[PDB]
């Protein structure tokens, strides 16, 4: 089916949802927090793929919380689907046959507000021929997060 | 640095995979040669191509080495969804192993569009997803050719080997599905 | 893929798709039946219990008005996924492994008004070794269902 | 999982986002057109059968324009992507309809509305058959009076 | 030409999936006897119903016929579908094959719950148009027919589809139940 | 009795899945050691734990089983799936069987990553209610119990479902995990 895993809250937040990756989850990086409102997301659609990795990061945080085992790979197997879109990968892996730019998971972006600290929900960082696409050549799917984080903003 | 609409800020970041060595496995590559999967911080498997052959012997004793449960469990359930996830393998000479002691090595010779040679490069290309157009020489193009003679598949141990690559599992977790999906009847 | 299975209605109704659990569907109990308003969920949501068992309890009904034959198991062998979420039934094994209160697909609780009679989609009552919760101890999840009752009373006004 | 590929857009449409299907696509039809109003649907609900059909056309017609053609016709590329591009489940629901004795979906005829005036269409349903001919309108005619109502919010929802 | 709320007019559109034979097998049924699958404008398979047979010996050398790669291999990746997608299978004796020189043919012998409906099941789904007519089954995990023999063959694409526009639905199909039902070896 | 914002009532709802009997599989557990699962109203299957054993050879004749086919085809599918899922299965020693006259009955000798690891995870799969009882290893894989075998034989039904009710969520939960996890033989 489709993944069932629905991500953790912490005991020192202000509202239950958000979603916090911490300074060893993220290469050269503090520790980032992601509001209610953009992880929201994460539990309707099925093809964001930077969801897909907050569950994989909530499952190996969860499974080392409440477990004892490195043959803990049969534990993955079981659990692939719940956390994952399998074909959200497979994706990635038609469009790297056909020439076109691709997500290998992991550098995303996302819009920041200046004064309200509000984000978007981190949209992969395409990458084409092992280098990542500048800012110019998909600057019009940034455009559009704009336009929908000003609409979420007015509700 | 980037502003959109005077307010919105361009941000990024990028995700460490390494810390979920401990719950499932990690692809990523050195070189054009070696490639890695790794399981937890000690064990892990080491792919490599090289026109230099390991094993001359044409068989694979699967039920002795599985009798002798010496081999890592882990280790053996990758390498499982590896040859399961070959489409069209019918050239079972290429298919040479040796588990003598727990210690697992396998052995595909290339040198046997539509042979042997592209479903197990169509494999190892899903298998390190990152960083595996290096060593195909391919493109865009199904058939995928290289210069290489022999993938070999060793069992080995943990070090700081990604260095072309960032580790990542989404190779493995994708071969899991498409796992079964391409076998002829035997 | 995900079930595409859509829950027929008997003829003699007052509303089309709304679903009835037959006296004999329930133990120790008489029959219930719940609003269209209520079952329409079943198919936007990937994440209720309560609807995969009713996609198994009408494929049961349908299979036995229609067809004859015990060995059809090679018959649910083939419509299990397009009748229930196979990572949903995952992921209450998850929970149990890791001592969360899982649901084990037995029990249900809902709301339902005092005059308009109109019932809220039973969610799974969960358990912890071998006792279901207390009402106290998913409180906060009875306050969030009864809000959700209000807005949607709410926009048929 | 489900199906996560999404339909490219040409290069002189006026709204990004519609689909349309070329003479070749159609038998003894010219070719038809779909707004994106329309075909946004097929990214949202997981049930509709023409959507199934339409990342069929399109993964077929992406996959002929940007791999040079195999010698002797592969089959490993379908075999990989089928699962993002269809719902298994939803032929296989049509295969136990066909099984109960149920008016099925064998993915050939599709109807939909059309405003006489306005040119927005609804999104195509299946044409359902029983026993080798399809159904008379006048057997399914409370599904299309749905469909006007839906069209009807539709076009209300824009105002 | 038909009105609704007096704006909407009800129109239709049939695909033409033959245009999808470069990508995808596509199958379809000339008459009762005769079903095909097409891969292609070139190669293809024959689905034939028959109480005449073609093959006599009762071995299936599928080693040495994948050893001489000499067969299509878009071709046997549909006989290996359908033959894991077969459910209970447990008489091999039925199955009599013959691959010498890459011609791919292969034979069940037909004679509730026997190998013919397992067989019978999976041709049903295969040739998911047009299947009903060679059935005479209805509606009912039980298929009877009269023929003896299910025949596929390998074979060169012509005008076939004469009763049954040409479809990938039955192909996809299977690939998913591929062997989800399959006994311990 | 309890009513939230004056006008909604806490209510609840129990199924009974014992209706579902002609179409699925139903799992249930009567006590400690003997769990069963339900096919209809008459054939029935038990799986029982036992530091007593059944069967002393290391022979598990399946392919003479198949041949002679006499065994119920539902009870075969339900052992098939049962052996497929077992994880990281490698020593075939501890599997023996006897299939003599369509009875079924397979026995598994047990003795972290151990055969009775594998066959205990998938038993405690099955019989999804009243498997902790026991399991007698609460959270944490690796699982860990006195009884030294689990056997599994063909019965007739009865009214043995007394700690747990009967379900079709055990089955129908291996179905997808069937053949996911094999090493290559
Ligand atoms: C997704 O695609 C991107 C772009 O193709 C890819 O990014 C690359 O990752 C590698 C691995 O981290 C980077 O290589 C680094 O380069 C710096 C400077 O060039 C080096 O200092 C690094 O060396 C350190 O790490 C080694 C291994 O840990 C040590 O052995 C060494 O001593 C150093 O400590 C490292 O080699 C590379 O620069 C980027 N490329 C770009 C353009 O940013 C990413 O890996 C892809 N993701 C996946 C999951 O495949
Ligand atoms: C989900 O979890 C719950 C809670 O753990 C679990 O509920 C339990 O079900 C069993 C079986 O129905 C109940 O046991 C009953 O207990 C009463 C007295 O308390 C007995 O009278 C019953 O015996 C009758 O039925 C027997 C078997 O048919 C007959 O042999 C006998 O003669 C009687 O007619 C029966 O033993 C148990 O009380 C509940 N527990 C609670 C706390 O309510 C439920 O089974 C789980 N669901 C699944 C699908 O596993
Ligand atoms: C879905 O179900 C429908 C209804 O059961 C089914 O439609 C049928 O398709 C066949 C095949 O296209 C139609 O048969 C045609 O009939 C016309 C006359 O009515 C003939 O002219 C055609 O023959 C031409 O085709 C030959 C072979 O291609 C050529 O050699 C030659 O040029 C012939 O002139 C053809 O036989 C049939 O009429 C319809 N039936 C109805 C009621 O419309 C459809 O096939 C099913 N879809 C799938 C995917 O199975
Ligand atoms: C494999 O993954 C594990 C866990 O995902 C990695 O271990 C983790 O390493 C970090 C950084 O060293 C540890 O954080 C530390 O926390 C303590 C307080 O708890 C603090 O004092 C330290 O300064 C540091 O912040 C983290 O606890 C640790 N987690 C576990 C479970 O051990 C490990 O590094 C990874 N190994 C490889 C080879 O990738
Ligand atoms: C296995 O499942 C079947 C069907 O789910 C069960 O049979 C069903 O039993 C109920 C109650 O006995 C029957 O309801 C009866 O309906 C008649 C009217 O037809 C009414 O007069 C009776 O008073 C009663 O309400 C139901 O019809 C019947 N269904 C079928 C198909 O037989 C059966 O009990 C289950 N067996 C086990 C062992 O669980
Ligand atoms: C299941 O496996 C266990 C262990 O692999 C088997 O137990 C072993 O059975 C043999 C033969 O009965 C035992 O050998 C005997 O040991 C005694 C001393 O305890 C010795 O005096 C006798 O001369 C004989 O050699 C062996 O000890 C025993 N091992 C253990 C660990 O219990 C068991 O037989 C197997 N069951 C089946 C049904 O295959
Ligand atoms: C969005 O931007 C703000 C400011 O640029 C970030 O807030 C900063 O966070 C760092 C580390 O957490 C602190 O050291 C700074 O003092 C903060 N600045 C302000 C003005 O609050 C915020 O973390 C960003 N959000 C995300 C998701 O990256
Ligand atoms: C890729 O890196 C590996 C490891 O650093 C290189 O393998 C070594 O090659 C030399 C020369 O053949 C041997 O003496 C070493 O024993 C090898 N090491 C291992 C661990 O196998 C390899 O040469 C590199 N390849 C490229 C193309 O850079
Ligand atoms: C796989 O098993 C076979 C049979 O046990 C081994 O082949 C034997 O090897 C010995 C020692 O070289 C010879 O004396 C025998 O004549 C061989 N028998 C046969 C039938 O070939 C083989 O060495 C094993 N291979 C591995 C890698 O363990
Ligand atoms: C491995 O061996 C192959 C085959 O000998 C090498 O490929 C040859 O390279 C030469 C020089 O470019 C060409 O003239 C030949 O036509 C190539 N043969 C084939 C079959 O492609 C390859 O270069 C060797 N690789 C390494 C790393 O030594
Ligand atoms: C919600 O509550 C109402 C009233 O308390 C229930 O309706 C009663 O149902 C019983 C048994 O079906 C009838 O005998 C009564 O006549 C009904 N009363 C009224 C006022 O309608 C209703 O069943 C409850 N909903 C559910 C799902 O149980
Ligand atoms: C197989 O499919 C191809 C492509 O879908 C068909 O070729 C197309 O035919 C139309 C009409 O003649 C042309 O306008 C297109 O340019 C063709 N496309 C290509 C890529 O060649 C072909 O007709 C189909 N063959 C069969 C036997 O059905
Ligand atoms: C279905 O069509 C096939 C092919 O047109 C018919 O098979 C032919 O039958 C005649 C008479 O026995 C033979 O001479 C031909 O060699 C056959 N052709 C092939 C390709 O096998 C078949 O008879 C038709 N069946 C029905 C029921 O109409
Ligand atoms: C193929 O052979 C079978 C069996 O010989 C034929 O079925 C028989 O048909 C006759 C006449 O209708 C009946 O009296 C028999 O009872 C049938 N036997 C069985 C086992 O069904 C069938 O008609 C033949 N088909 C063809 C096309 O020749
Ligand atoms: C669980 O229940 C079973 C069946 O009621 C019990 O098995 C019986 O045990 C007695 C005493 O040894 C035997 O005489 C019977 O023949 C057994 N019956 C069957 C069907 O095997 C078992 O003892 C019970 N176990 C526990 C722990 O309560
Ligand atoms: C089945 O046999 C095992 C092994 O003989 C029993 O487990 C032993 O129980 C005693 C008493 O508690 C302990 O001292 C031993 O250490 C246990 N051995 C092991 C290997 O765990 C078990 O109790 C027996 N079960 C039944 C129902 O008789
Ligand atoms: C690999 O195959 C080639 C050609 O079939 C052969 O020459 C070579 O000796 C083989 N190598 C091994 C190690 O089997
Ligand atoms: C592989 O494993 C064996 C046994 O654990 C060990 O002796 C051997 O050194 C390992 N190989 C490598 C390259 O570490
Ligand atoms: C709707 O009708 C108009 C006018 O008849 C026509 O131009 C248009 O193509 C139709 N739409 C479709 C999708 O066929
Ligand atoms: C098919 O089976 C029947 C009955 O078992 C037998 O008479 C016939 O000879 C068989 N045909 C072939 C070709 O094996
Ligand atoms: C089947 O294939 C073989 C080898 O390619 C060929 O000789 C034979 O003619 C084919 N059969 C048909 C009916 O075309
Ligand atoms: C198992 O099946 C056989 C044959 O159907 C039967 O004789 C035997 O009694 C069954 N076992 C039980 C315990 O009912």
């Amino acid at each position: 089916g489709t993944f069932t895993w629905t991500l953790s809250d912490s005991e020192g937040k202000d509202t239950p949802g958000g979603y916090c990756l911490t300074r060893w989850m993220l290469i050269e990086a503090e520790l980032k927090c992601f509001g209610n409102t953009a992880v929201a997301k994460c539990n309707e659609k099925h093809d964001e793929e930077f969801c897909d990795m907050l569950r994989l990061f909530d499952f190996n945080k969860q499974a080392i919380q409440r477990l004892k085992a490195q043959t803990s790979i049969q534990l993955i197997n079981k659990a692939v689907n719940a956390l994952i879109n399998d074909q959200l990968i497979m994706k990635n892996h038609l469009r790297d046959i056909m020439c076109i730019p691709y997500c290998n998971y992991s550098k995303y972006w996302y819009l920041n507000h200046t004064t309200t600290g509000r984000t978007s929900l981190p949209k992969c960082w395409l990458v084409s021929n092992g280098s990542y696409l500048n800012e110019t050549h998909f600057s019009d799917d940034i455009e559009q997060q704009a336009d929908n984080m000003i609409t979420e903003m007015l509700q | 640095t980037s502003l959109y609409k005077g307010v919105y800020e361009l941000q990024t970041l990028e995700l460490n995979m390494e810390t979920l060595n401990m719950t499932m496995p990690l692809s990523c590559t050195k070189n054009n040669s070696h490639h890695y999967i790794m399981v937890g911080n000690e064990t892990g498997l080491e792919l490599t191509l090289t026109n230099t052959s390991i094993i001359n012997h044409k068989f694979c004793n699967l039920s002795d080495a599985h009798k002798k449960n010496l081999y890592d469990h882990a280790l053996m359930s990758i390498i499982s969804t590896f040859h399961l996830s070959i489409p069209n393998f019918n050239q079972y000479e290429a298919m040479s192993c040796d588990f003598n002691g727990g210690k697992i090595s396998v052995q595909y010779n290339l040198s046997h569009c539509g042979t042997v040679a592209n479903g197990v490069l169509q494999t190892f290309m899903r298998m390190a997803w990152g960083g595996s157009y290096i060593a195909l020489d391919s493109g865009c193009g199904d058939c995928i050719m290289t210069s290489y003679q022999y993938l070999i598949i060793q069992n080995t141990t943990w070090e700081d080997h990604c260095q072309f690559s960032r580790p990542s599992p989404i190779g493995y977790l994708g071969l899991l599905s498409q796992r079964t999906r391409d076998i002829y009847i035997s």
